[PDB]
C-alpha cells in the first residue's frame, strides 16, 4: 500500500494506495506472433507515413510556352492534404514537422518528343515573390533537367532548409516544388499532344511534435 | 474475397505516329515461396 | 516492455511531491525535476555568455535623471534603485553591496567643465560636509565628453537595502556636482550601472504600482 | 542510365532510365536537432497511442445491489471510439491488433464508506453469453477486488487472450472488462451517494497489421 | 565586347515522320574554373 507512478510517452499517473498488480496464469507478454500469420514486419505501423505517394499530377502541352507552369506543388502541406494519404492520420495531432524530402519525378514521352521541363525546389520565403527572379537563373536552385527523349525518372533529394527551427504542419511553410517549362515540346503529327507528368513524392527521416487538439491550428515560430 | 486490385493511369499512354495506339495488358497471379497447401477435400466439380 | 512504467518507489520522480516537507528553500534547488517517458532535459547554450549570471545582467547601465545645469551652486541629486527598466531586477533583494559605476555625460553648448563627487552619507553627515566637494574625490569632465568613474564602497552600513527610500542607510548614494567656467544651459545625464554585485536575502516580486 | 529500384515500407518503385539524384550543396541529413528546440524524445511520435486514456467513467449508487453492474467497457474498441483519442488517426489505417493491455481502474472513497466493486475481464467469446456463469464464482477470472476503505488504486495487466491470431480493430473482439458490485455500499449521514469510478486505461506491446481503405471494414478471420 | 560566336549548319537537320520538324536549343555561359573578380565597385542599377 506505497506510491506507485506510472508513466507512459506524455501521460504519467500518480497513484496512492495502490495495489499490486495481476496476470493470467503462466502468461507470456513477448508480442511478436511466431508461427507468423502475417509476413509484414513489426515496425511496419510507425514507419507506414514515410511511404511515397502520387502527388499532384499536371499536364504539359504544346501551346504551353517556356517560362511556364506545368503542375505546383506546395510541399509540406502535400503528403496530407485529404484523410486518404498514409501520413494524415498521425500528422493530425502532432503540430511540428523536422521531416526531410524525397521527391521522384514521373515523366513519360513518347520517343521522337522533344523538349525539357525543370524541376525545382523553392522554399517558402523564397516562394513569397517570384516577380524578383530572373527565370534564366532558376538553374541556381537545387534542381534536375529532364529530357525529353532518354529521361524516365528524375530522383531528387532535398534535406529540411528553412528559417525557424521546426516547421507548422498544416501550412506550406517548407515551400514547394514547382515545375517549369525549359523549352516547348515538339509534336510529330499523329501524336498525343498532352504528355502527362505525375510528380511521384515520398517522405524520409519522420519528425513529430508539440501535441495539439486533433483539429484546432496553433502558432509555435512566430 | 482475397481483395481488390486497381490499376490506374499516373500517365497516359504516349503514342507516336509509328507506334501503336493502345497496348493489350496481362495479369498473372505466381504462388509465393513459402505458399503450403492444407488438409485435402473433395470438391463438387467435374474433370478438376 | 517500451512503452510502459510502474511504481511503486520512484514516484516521487514521476512528479508526486509532498509540499509540506520542503526541506530548506534551497533545499528544491537540487530536486530533480518530474519526468515522462519521452523528454530530453538537455542544457543547450546558444550563446557562449550568459545573461542570466548576476555578473553579466547588471553590466548593462541603466539611466536615472536628466537636468541642465546653468547655475555653479552644488547641485544635490539623489540616486534611487532602479525603477522602470532591467535595473528593477535587483528589485528582489535588500541587502546589497559593492561598487557601482557613474556615467555622466556632458553637453555643454558654451564650453564648461563639469565636477563630479559621491557621498555615501547625505548632505548632512551631522554637519554640512558640502563646503567644497574638491576634497571627497572630485574627479574632473571636459566639456563635450563623458567618463566612466566608479565609487569604491564607503558606508556605516555594510548593506545597502535595495527597496526603501530613507536617505541614511536605504539609498545606494547622493551625488554632488557644479559647473565651473562661467556658463550656462550646461545640460547632463547620468547614469548608473554596478560592478561584481553582491545581493542578499530575496524578498517576494513587488507589485506593480499604478497609483504610485 | 540504368534500371532504379526504390521501396519504403509498402510501396516500392521500379525505375526505368533513371538518373542520378541531386542535393543542396553541403546537405547535412542527420535528422535530429542539435541544439534543441524541443524537450521531447524524438521517438514520441510513433510511441504517442501508446499513451493511458480515460475510459468510460460510471457512477455506483447505494441502491445497486449485489451482481449488478457499475460500468462497462468493450475493449478494443474502446481506445478510438472517437477521433479525440491519441490511438485513433494511426488505427484508421491498419486493420488488425495484436496488442496487449493495461487497464489501472481508479476510484476514491470518501473514508467511512464500506463496500466492493470488482474488477474482471471477460474475453469476446466467453462475453456472447452471462447467463450461463454463476456470480459467486467470477473470481475465477484475471481480476483484482477492490476495497472500499485503503484502496486508491487497482492494477491488472491483461496479455493478449483471443481464439483467432489477430484480432479486428473496429469491433469488440478482445472482449473487455466489466465491473460488477460485490457488496453494496454502506453510507453514513450526510456524505455524497454517489461513488464516481473511472476506468483509466492504457495500452501496451503495440501492433498493427494488414492495411486497409482509411473508412472501409475487413473481414480477416472469420 | 567579348566578341561574337557563330552557330551554323553543318548538316541540316534531318526529320522523320515520327520525330519533330525542328528542335529548340539553349545557351548557357558557366564561368570558368580560375575565375577571379576583384577590386568591388558600386553600380547605378537597383535591385542588383
Amino acid at each position: 500500500d506505497r506510491v506507485a507512478a506510472s508513466t507512459t510517452t506524455n501521460a504519467g499517473n500518480l497513484v496512492q494506495a495502490s495495489v499490486a498488480p495481476t496476470m493470467p496464469v503462466k502468461p507470456d507478454f513477448k508480442n511478436t506472433d511466431d508461427f507468423l500469420s502475417m509476413s509484414y514486419r513489426s515496425t511496419t505501423a510507425p514507419t507506414n507515413p514515410t511511404k511515397m505517394v502520387h502527388l499532384a499530377h499536371g499536364t504539359w502541352t504544346t501551346n504551353q510556352h517556356r517560362q511556364a507552369l506545368v503542375a505546383s506543388i506546395t510541399l509540406l502541406q502535400a503528403f496530407w492534404p485529404n484523410q486518404d494519404f498514409p501520413a494524415w492520420g498521425q500528422s493530425r495531432y502532432f503540430a511540428a514537422v523536422r521531416c526531410g524530402f524525397h521527391i521522384q519525378v514521373q515523366l513519360n514521352v513518347n520517343i521522337g518528343s522533344a523538349g525539357c521541363l525543370i524541376a525545382a525546389y523553392m522554399p517558402k520565403t523564397a516562394h513569397d515573390h517570384m516577380n524578383t527572379y530572373t527565370f534564366g537563373s532558376y538553374t541556381n536552385l537545387p534542381h534536375v533537367l529532364m529530357n525529353a527523349a532518354t529521361t524516365s525518372q528524375a530522383d531528387l533529394y532535398i534535406p529540411y532548409v528553412f528559417n525557424h527551427n521546426y516547421a507548422r504542419t498544416d501550412s506550406d511553410d517548407l515551400g514547394g516544388i514547382y515545375i517549369w517549362v525549359w523549352s516547348a515540346l515538339t509534336v510529330p503529327s499523329g501524336s498525343p499532344t498532352t504528355v502527362d507528368v505525375t510528380i511521384f513524392g515520398s517522405l524520409l527521416d519522420l519528425d513529430f511534435q508539440c501535441p495539439r487538439p486533433p483539429g484546432a491550428d496553433t502558432v509555435i515560430y512566430t | 474475397s482475397l481483395g481488390h486490385l486497381r490499376i490506374d493511369v499516373l500517365n497516359r499512354l504516349t503514342y507516336n505516329s509509328s507506334s501503336p495506339n493502345a497496348v493489350n495488358c496481362i495479369l498473372q497471379i505466381k504462388m509465393g515461396d513459402d505458399a503450403m497447401f492444407m488438409v485435402p477435400t473433395t470438391s463438387n466439380l467435374v474433370m478438376q | 516492455n517500451v512503452e510502459a512504467a510502474q511504481g511503486e518507489e520512484l514516484a516521487t520522480e514521476v512528479g508526486l511531491r509532498a509540499t509540506e516537507n520542503d526541506g530548506s528553500l534551497s533545499e528544491q534547488l537540487n530536486m530533480s525535476q518530474p519526468m515522462f517517458l519521452n523528454f530530453k532535459k538537455h542544457k543547450v547554450n546558444i550563446y557562449a555568455a550568459t545573461h542570466t549570471k548576476v555578473d553579466h545582467i547588471f553590466g548593462r547601465a541603466w539611466a536615472v535623471g536628466v537636468f541642465n545645469t546653468e547655475t555653479a551652486a552644488i547641485q544635490k541629486f539623489d540616486l534611487h534603485f532602479p525603477t522602470s527598466t532591467h535595473g528593477a531586477l535587483s528589485r528582489f533583494f535588500c541587502h546589497w553591496t559593492g561598487e557601482l559605476n557613474i556615467h555622466i555625460l556632458n553637453v555643454s553648448t558654451t564650453n564648461a567643465f563639469l565636477k563630479v563627487a559621491h557621498t555615501w552619507f547625505g548632505t548632512d553627515s551631522g554637519i554640512a560636509r558640502t563646503a567644497t566637494l574638491e576634497s571627497n574625490g572630485t574627479m574632473i569632465i571636459p566639456p563635450n565628453e563623458q567618463m566612466t568613474l566608479c565609487v569604491p564602497y564607503y558606508s556605516e552600513v555594510p548593506l545597502r537595502c535595495v527597496k526603501g527610500s530613507d536617505r541614511n542607510s536605504a539609498g545606494l548614494g547622493s551625488l554632488f556636482t557644479q559647473a565651473v567656467g562661467r556658463t550656462i544651459s550646461n545640460r547632463v545625464q547620468i547614469f548608473v550601472s554596478f560592478r561584481c554585485p553582491n545581493f542578499f536575502f530575496p524578498l517576494p516580486a513587488p507589485r506593480e504600482a499604478t497609483s504610485a
